[PDB]
């Protein structure tokens, strides 16, 4: 119940005010039950040099990648060590963290207001949930609004919750209805909330 | 890439402020970090922690492996140095704004390389000093940054605040206005 880990490459070589950066990756992608392997290694903002495992060996993105490209393709034990990944460490850590990840799900809070001053917008908020994907649906008297609705991206608050906005242009005629509705996996059942437009 | 799911270590160094993050995330979420003063790994949520661990060299000596990277590139790069490239800045609260009623407002930094920044929240103009935390540095895809500030308070018309940014790539110091709408 350790995290699995990988060390990057030692290249040699080693062999406003000045700021010089250093980057490196080490992805892990899981397409229905599987596993891709990509590690990057990046000079500020620049990827010069790459492993993908679907390709299978190092691909020098920019010309400051050849001299790895070309050295480490012919290195077999670094190369098959970078070939293992998929199957090791990626798959190690997905199963491994799952239960509090991909199994993790926090229940939507969901708030409806008006914004009629300042058009005739209606706004319904929903906080606190995870994961990102959700549905949120605006009903007038029963029927489906399409039209005249503008969700906000899905907005990342950074502590593993997101939040998102849906708002609906209205105009109120009598007896009036509406419903915001919102389907996300951490409910087995879709919940609701109401304005009456009395 | 079309995938249903990514968990990637990033990790950075540099020759300023910051000078090294090592840390892991799960769809883009910071899950833990090596803390490289301390020598020790911190969990982002302490239901995590109770559950997996993570050996901490494996931290420090990944850093270790990226100076040696950072050199060998600022020899062979001629010494190049990257365009500053600024904040773009949003601010908004955790919850549905409820008045006298105890809440998070969130200040997002996004966009900008390097990761060398300053901030700051002020409410009605003047610095504060408690109620207050910030994320890492997190990673992007194209290889710019981002960041979390938070503050916690109490909601009410008769108050305004600010995030207040400061970054190379910036000619002054940025300001983003908030208040209860």
């Amino acid at each position: 119940n350790k995290f699995d880990t990988q060390l990057f490459h030692t290249i040699t070589g080693g062999s406003s005010p000045e700021n010089y950066l250093f980057q490196g990756r080490q992805e892990c992608y899981a397409f229905n039950g599987t596993q891709r392997f990509l590690e990057r290694y990046i000079y500020n903002r620049e990827e010069f040099v790459r492993f993908d495992s679907d390709v299978g060996e190092f691909r020098a993105v920019t010309e400051l990648g050849r001299p790895d490209e070309e050295y480490w393709n012919s290195q077999k034990d670094i190369l098959e060590e970078e070939r293992a990944v998929p199957d090791r460490m990626c798959r190690h850590n997905y199963e491994l963290g799952g239960p509090m990840t991909l199994q993790r799900r926090v229940q939507p809070r969901v708030n409806v207001s008006p914004s009629k001053k300042g058009h005739n917008l209606l706004v319904c908020h929903v906080t606190d949930f995870y994961p990102g994907s959700i549905q949120v649906r605006w009903f007038l008297n029963g029927q489906e609004e399409t039209a005249g609705v503008v969700s906000t991206n899905l907005i990342r608050n950074g502590d593993w919750t997101f939040q998102i906005l849906v708002m609906l242009e209205m105009t109120p005629q009598q007896g009036d209805v509406y419903t915001c509705q919102v389907e996300h996996t951490s409910l087995d059942s879709p919940v609701t909330v109401e304005w009456k437009a009395q | 890439i079309k995938a249903d799911h990514v968990s990637t270590y990033a990790a950075f160094v540099q020759t300023h402020r910051p000078t090294g993050e090592f840390m892991f995330e799960f769809d883009e979420d910071e899950m833990f970090y090596v803390d490289l003063d301390k020598k020790e790994t911190v969990w982002h949520l302490e239901e995590f922690g109770q559950a997996f661990s993570f050996e901490a060299q494996g931290g420090l000596a990944n850093i270790a492996i990226l100076n040696n990277n950072l050199n060998t590139l600022i020899q062979r790069s001629n010494h190049t140095q990257a365009t500053n490239d600024p904040p773009e800045v949003t601010v908004f609260p955790k919850e549905p704004v409820e008045l006298g009623q105890p809440n998070t407002l969130i200040c997002h930094i996004d966009k900008f390389f390097p990761p060398v920044l300053n901030v700051t929240w002020l409410c009605n103009g003047e610095l504060v000093t408690e109620g207050v935390a910030e994320s890492l540095f997190l990673p992007r895809t194209d290889y710019s940054f981002h960041k979390f500030h938070y503050l916690t308070f109490v909601p009410s018309a008769e108050d305004f605040y600010d995030c207040r940014v400061e970054h190379w790539g910036l000619d002054q110091p940025l300001l983003k206005h908030w208040e209860a709408q």
